[PDB]
RNA sequence: GGGCUCUGUGGCGCAAUGGAUAGCGCAUUGGACUUCUAUAGAGCA
RNA sequence: AUUCAAAGGUUGUGGGUUCGAAUCCCACCAGAGUCGG
């Protein structure tokens, strides 16, 4: 089963199989915020870790797919064996690269040996005609993305406000979690919409291949909506070909929805 | 009602200055919290000059022909004037004319004969062939120019060329201020921004279609298109104060996006009023003379386009 | 024009506003002359104190509902739901999902038309 | 109880060599135009399959560097910085500070250089992965997560990001007499006009970084940098927009350098810029 | 050269002067008329270059001419009696003015260049004062103004008929400022000038019923294209229009009874044969000559003063901004504003002394520091 | 002025290598937008 | 409401090792930091 690391109230995923499981099984996509190991001078594509919203992590803990732990701290009693293990591993992984290095080098030489011999003979025969006319830094090391040692963490309680879960009880979290869970149960894909002036973006499928269909705005069933805001949001939705949704959780448990579109 | 060299008098109707060329005070009536002018001279002067107000039927100007645009090419072969109407629209005007007929007590069998004599200041109905015959006027539909509140106040207060009537008794910019403030509870900030902008030579219009407060045209809708889209706010000179609409970073992102799509600029205006001011000193218009204005322009810094601000051809 | 039959008939409906009645008159004038609708009428909902126009864009199709609102006002999703239920009660047919048209009218008689439905509508596949 | 978190994938020699001979071209995100309606049988399904199998290959990629291209560093948490154990490289022309005879890095510079792969961070004689570094360096004492996000976002485009040390610095009157815009009885203010008495509310938003463009990278003088291109405040997207008093305070603190607001929305960076404006009275026709 | 002309009844003697010449005529036998003024017995009077003399005769006469003449001959092509007809018809108006407590007729001589505006104005004024009347003469043609220097508007109280060569004696002659040769440069000036002098003589005729009864005579511009006709109707409906007479282009008749009130009697006339062509050079030197007959007087009877005027003494407004003193002010004009007291001409400039020397019809001090300078120069 | 360390690759920020094919991003130029707002302009799942 | 393609080179200059140099070595220009005078 999966495990998400909640530090200071933010949820990160550090493995590559947990992201695949999340997206291909539970319909949760997250957001990659790291850097790429092969593209580290660009903002187009990014890599691990994957950042989860608090609502996604709460939903995943509740349906029983992940386990929110608190980020561990080094124990300081497991340090000496750690040191000796690292030293042995470094030494053996260094002195075992030399072997396949030597083999690969002999192979990259015997592949174009004929060219070497031809060039050498040309060199020395033109030298003859002229005569008649006169370790470290090569040892490879890996920079790990996720911690390489098994540790023990203590499970976090998401239904009680704490230090590394400041979310429980806040009203905005309850509202947005109500709407997130309702939309996710209906089979939709979901993302964040800050640049579109809303709360969520709602897709009919994996956002890798589909354009979103809705921009969702979480509202309290008694809060007043300013008209100008409705007009600006409807115009923006018309400009990008997206309906404007209005979601509100009713006291009886069920959420109510309302579409907004420009007419004539 | 003064701030001008011509007639700086609140509500004297006995015009007397002396050395002047020719000023003709305009007229307007306040019907259920809306100022309207019903005279052709008044309409044409207010709209050809500064582009004041909006036509109550058309979109841009009071130019709603009750003729039909599609059938202008129908019989342009003939020599006649503007009125050419299909039959069923005049039939509907006859419906809501028999409305008036029954509402004034005349029974049906005499209504039919009286209007049959009126279907023998007037119109021309049209009708195998389709011909036309002169008819009598079914219902009056004469145009009215509908002026915004800030517009009408800038006209009466800041220029003096307009007089408003509420039950045939003219008003004053003391009780005009009071009435406009009590019907639209946010008249003061909007009129202060309107006064500030139209005093720089710009032309302010309402920005309802975009979600903002105003739009600024360089010299008018027909000459130029709007450049700036303005939102108005009021605060104290220690920056205490409530807000008309609270701005998140989702309202501003949406407003900025929809302004970039329509090639405009998102200006946020602030009106700063002193802390020594009281809610009865700001019950007079002349409080304007001690309030300050501040514009800011909100933009969208794009990270990848501004990493070399020297490259340009 | 204040003597227009529809203005006085709107006065008749015991609603209790000068803003709402004049804005309703303005939207009626915008529909019945500019947009060329047919058979537009005016019904009052005293449950919500709303003067609402019920019309037919072109003769042969179903009825539509238009609630003329000014910009000064503001709504909550609960009142939106109240008006959706009122509209459904009004035009009658429970087949199509509840929906109405909100006509936001400015001070100088500038109108913007939005359409509120109950459920999920797709952006533009019609 | 206590759950035991599994951890890590160790690249073998044969796969370290394979990761050395890596390409440089990124895969295309979507293979052509995205769809609009999910109703389909086998084209959409196979297209999604391929668009996914390419994602699980990118994210399962580890950094592999040589032991000589790597500067060796150490993390001093009590003093609060990173100490290099070797001479720095080309990054030392825009990043770091030399004190007491040794070269040192702030925590966010160290984390960004660990992510790029230019240094090799240690802590208590043991090297740190990127998870452990994220957990150690990104506290509330050193630097927060949003500030590091903005810092790295900018630094991956080419900019010079330094820490902001407060010690851094017509109408119808058809009268042919027009002058008559004397109607102006509404005085215009400015942003720094009265910010030296507003600083008494020294709380709320704060300037965090100075930003120099990428044209300033080849001739940058760390000791005498000059006047920056921008200053940066870093907030969140769910947070209150700054007021007029806070805008005046920040616009007086900054000076005559422009000031930018960076908002992070669940991992997405966006930049806005408030600027005082003076409408041109000129409209003369 | 002595020439004998016999001008029998209903005949026009056409003669005008060669350049730099002298002409001497005297009514030897009988009576004769000069533009409405009956010339006295055997009076030897002189005629200077460029001056036009189309003398029609009522009773015929025997005329002596000693000197050279550009054109000089007898003509039976004469419409001048139609002249009288207009007058004689409007002669009714004359006494009918004081019949029913009404005020007299005022009449326009409207038409383009080369029509005889001032010819009919001549005869109408002279015959007015012949029948005991005392007419108001308003001249507006700033191109060749004779009420003052051209580039101004003027008004004359006709005490007695004009003399043979010089004319009606200027006693309190109304002058007002225009500044330029052509109203095409600024119409607002002509507009408020028309209204100004119209209401001015409104007051004068209501306080001096003399001209109220005796009516008025006007001279307007010869403009027929552009805002000329618009200002023509402006002036007519401002000048209490009674009768308007068109000068031999009936296009004026068509549009003139198309844009006046029905009350206005529009009467057309073909001009006399005595209307001679006068191109640019003519009114050029006749404008400079009107400046000369303002400042130096006919035959040199005006002796003006030539000396300094302080910049600390006078302020000028240029038709609205006062003009900073610059050496562009040489040989322009200056109007002393009270109405207008008089006019003066500039000769030289003093910078560090800050005084410019002027030539003056009256001595120091000038009755006002109110001055308005010219657009045209004369030296 | 002298010593020591580091750096120099496409307009800019940068990869690569026992030492065996000089390519990534931004900017630029072009297309399609099942795009939108209207010859444009704007495009940030 | 996005998505795709093309073009773009004095690898600071010279020399050396090498069959083969952006890559390894030396010298010389240009720049940054530090020690210090
Ligand atoms: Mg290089
Ligand atoms: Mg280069
Ligand atoms: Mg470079
Ligand atoms: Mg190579
Ligand atoms: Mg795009
Ligand atoms: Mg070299």
């Amino acid at each position: 089963m999966l495990v998400v690391e909640v530090a200071n109230g933010r949820s990160l995923v550090w493995g590559a199989e947990a992201v695949q499981a999340l997206r291909e099984r539970l319909g949760v996509g997250g957001r990659t915020v790291g850097a790429l190991p092969r593209g580290p001078r660009q903002n187009s594509r990014l890599g691990l870790p994957l950042l989860l919203m608090p609502e996604e992590a709460r939903l995943l803990a509740e349906i029983g797919a992940v386990t929110l732990v608190s980020a561990p701290r080094p124990d300081s009693r497991h340090h000496s064996l750690a040191l000796t293990s690292f030293k042995r591993q470094q030494e053996e992984s260094f002195q075992e690269q030399s072997a396949l290095a030597a083999e690969a080098r002999e192979t990259r030489r015997q592949e174009l040996l004929e060219k070497i011999t031809e060039g050498q003979a040309a060199k020395k025969q033109k030298l003859e005609q002229a005569s008649g006319a006169s370790p470290r830094s090569a040892l490879l090391v890996q920079l790990a993305t996720a911690r390489p040692r098994p540790v023990k963490a203590r499970p976090l309680d998401w239904r009680v406000q704490s230090k590394d879960w400041p979310h429980a009880g806040r009203p905005a979290h309850e509202l947005r979690y109500s709407i997130y869970r309702d939309l996710w149960e209906r089979g939709f894909f979901l993302s964040a919409a800050g640049k579109f002036g809303g709360d969520f973006l709602v897709y009919p499928g994996d956002p890798l291949r589909f354009h979103a269909h809705y921009i969702a705005q979480c509202w309290a069933p008694e809060d007043t909506i300013p008209l100008q805001d409705l007009v600006a949001a409807g115009r923006l939705g018309t400009s990008v070909r997206k309906t404007l949704l209005l979601c509100s959780p009713q006291p009886d448990g069920k959420v109510v929805y309302t579409s907004l579109q420009w007419a004539s | 009602v003064y701030e001008t060299y011509e007639s700086p008098l609140p509500i004297p109707f006995g015009q007397d200055h002396g050395p002047l060329k020719e000023f003709k005070i305009f007229r307007a009536e306040m019907i259920n919290n809306n100022v309207i002018v019903r005279n052709a001279e008044d309409i044409e002067q207010l709209y050809g000059k500064g582009y004041f107000g909006k036509g109550i039927l058309s979109r841009s100007r009071p130019s709603f022909t009750i003729s039909d645009p599609k059938l202008v090419a129908k019989w342009k072969d003939m020599k006649t004037n503007m009125p050419i109407i299909t039959s069923k629209r005049y039939q509907h005007s006859v419906e809501w004319a028999a409305e008036l007929m029954r509402r004034q007590g005349q029974d049906e069998s005499t209504v039919r004969r009286i209007l049959k004599d009126y279907t023998k200041e007037y119109v021309l109905v049209e009708e195998q062939r389709n011909r036309l015959i002169c008819r009598r006027n079914p219902y009056r539909i004469f145009e009215y120019l509908q002026l915004s509140l800030e517009e009408a106040f800038f006209l009466v207060y800041a220029l003096g060329c307009l007089s408003i009537y509420y039950e045939k008794e003219p008003l004053t910019i003391v009780k005009l201020w009071k009435a406009f403030t009590v019907v639209q509870p946010t008249f003061r900030t909007t009129y202060m921004a309107y006064h500030y902008f139209r005093s720089k030579g710009w032309v302010p219009k309402v920005g309802l279609k975009y979600g903002t407060d105003l739009l600024l045209y360089r010299k008018g809708p027909p000459f130029y298109h709007a450049s700036y889209s303005v939102i108005i706010e009021l605060v104290d000179d220690h920056f205490e104060g409530s807000l008309r609409r609270p701005l998140s970073w989702k309202s501003l992102a949406a407003l900025s996006r929809v302004s970039v799509n329509v090639s405009k600029e998102l200006m946020l205006c602030y009106l700063i009023k002193p802390s020594t001011m009281t809610d009865k000193e700001m019950e007079s218009p002349e409080c304007m003379k001690r309030i300050k204005v501040q514009e800011v322009i909100l933009s969208r810094w794009v990270s990848s386009r501004e990493r070399s601000d020297q490259d340009d051809l | 024009m204040g003597t227009h039959p529809k203005y006085l008939e709107m006065m008749e409906l015991d609603i209790g506003d000068a803003t709402q009645v004049y804005v309703a008159f303005l939207v009626y004038l915008d529909l019945m002359e500019s947009k060329s609708w047919h058979e537009v009428n005016c019904v009052g909902l005293p449950e919500l104190q709303l003067i609402c126009l019920v019309g037919t864009e072109i003769e042969g199709e179903g009825l539509q509902t238009v609630v003329p609102t000014p910009i000064t006002a503001s709504l909550s999703h609960n009142r939106i739901r109240e008006i959706l239920k009122a509209s459904r009660k009004l035009q009658g047919d429970p087949d199509l999902p509840m929906s109405f048209t909100l006509a936001i009218v400015e001070s100088d008689s500038t109108i913007v038309y939005y359409k509120l439905t109950d459920g999920f509508m797709l952006p533009d596949p019609q | 109880a206590a759950v035991e978190v599994p951890a890590g994938r160790v690249l073998s020699a044969r796969e370290l060599f394979a990761a050395r001979s890596r390409s440089q071209k990124l895969p295309q995100r979507s293979h052509g135009p995205k769809d609009f309606l999910p109703d389909g049988s086998a084209a959409q399904a196979e297209r999604l399959r391929r668009c996914r199998e390419e994602l699980w290959q990118l994210l399962a990629e580890q950094r592999v560097e040589r032991l000589g291209s790597l500067v060796a560093a150490e993390w001093r948490p009590e003093e609060g910085f990173v100490e290099l154990k070797s001479p720095a490289g080309k990054f030392w022309q825009t990043m770091g500070f030399s004190e007491q005879g040794r070269q040192r890095l702030h925590p966010e510079e160290a984390l960004y250089l660990l992510e790029c792969g230019s240094i090799h961070l240690f802590h208590q004689d043991l090297p740190l992965s990127i998870q452990e570094a994220y957990q150690l360096l990104l506290t509330d004492h050193t630097v927060t997560f949003l500030q590091y996000q903005v810092f790295s976002h900018l630094k991956r485009l080419g900019y010079v990001v330094r820490r902001f040390q407060p010690s851094s610095v017509p109408g119808q009157a058809s009268s042919p007499a027009v002058v008559l815009q004397h109607i102006s009885v509404l005085q215009t203010t400015h942003l720094p006009d009265g910010g030296a008495r507003l600083l008494e509310k020294s709380g709320g938003l704060e300037i965090i970084f100075d930003v120099y463009q990428a044209d300033a990278v080849a001739t940058f003088r760390k000791n005498n940098p000059g006047k920056p291109y921008a200053r940066m405040c870093i907030s969140g997207f769910d947070e209150p927009v700054p007021d007029l008093c806070s805008l005046k305070r920040l616009s007086y603190q900054s000076g005559d350098v422009p000031l930018i607001f960076a908002l992070v929305d669940h991992g997405d960076i966006s930049f806005y810029s408030f600027r005082d404006f003076t409408l041109p009275q000129d409209v003369g026709h | 050269p002595t020439t004998k002309f016999e001008l029998e009844r209903e005949t026009e003697l056409r003669f005008e002067v060669e350049a730099s010449q002298s002409v001497q005529l005297e009514l030897l036998t009988g009576m004769a008329e000069i533009f409405g003024t009956e010339l006295t017995r055997n009076k030897k009077f002189t005629f200077d270059a460029g001056a036009k003399v189309a003398v029609f005769t009522w009773h015929g006469c025997s005329v002596q001419l000693s000197g050279r003449t550009e054109v000089a001959y007898v003509s039976k092509d004469t419409p001048m009696l139609l002249y009288l007809n207009t007058h004689t018809a409007l002669e009714q108006m004359r006494r009918q003015a004081e019949k029913e407590e009404e005020r007299g007729p005022r009449v326009m001589v409207v038409g383009p260049t080369d029509v005889g505006k001032s010819t009919v104005c001549r005869l109408l004024l002279n015959y007015a004062v012949r029948l005991g009347r005392r007419p108001t003469y308003v001249e507006l043609d700033v191109g060749q103004g004779s009420v003052s220097i051209p580039g101004t508007m003027g008004a004359l109280y006709i005490e007695r008929p004009a003399d043979v060569e010089e004319g009606f004696s200027i006693q309190a002659p109304l002058v007002y400022h225009f500044g330029s040769t052509t109203p095409g440069t600024n119409i607002k000036l002509y507009n408020k000038i028309t209204s100004r002098l119209a209401d001015v003589f409104n007051q004068r005729c209501e306080v001096n019923r003399r001209a109220s009864v005796s009516g008025c005579v006007i001279n307007t511009c010869g403009w027929v294209k552009g805002s000329g006709y618009q200002a023509l109707v402006h002036a007519a409906s401002a000048f209490e229009v009674d009768v308007v007479v068109v000068l031999d282009q009936e296009r004026l008749y068509n549009e003139l009874k198309r844009d006046l009130p029905h009350f206005v009697r529009t009467v057309l006339l073909p001009k006399s044969g005595g209307v001679v062509e006068r191109s640019k050079d003519f009114r050029r030197e006749c404008r400079d000559e009107r400046i000369r007959e303002y400042f130096y007087g006919f035959r040199g009877c005006f002796y003006p003063h030539a000396f300094n005027v302080k910049f600390s003494d006078v302020k000028i407004y240029k038709v609205l901004v006062p003009v900073t003193p610059g050496r562009d002010m040489v040989h322009h004009l200056l109007s002393v504003s009270t109405s207008v007291a008089g006019f003066i001409v500039v000769t030289s400039v003093d910078l560090e002394h800050q005084v410019f020397t002027v030539l003056s019809p009256a001595p120091r001090p000038l009755p006002k520091n109110f001055l308005l300078i010219m657009d045209i120069r004369f030296m």
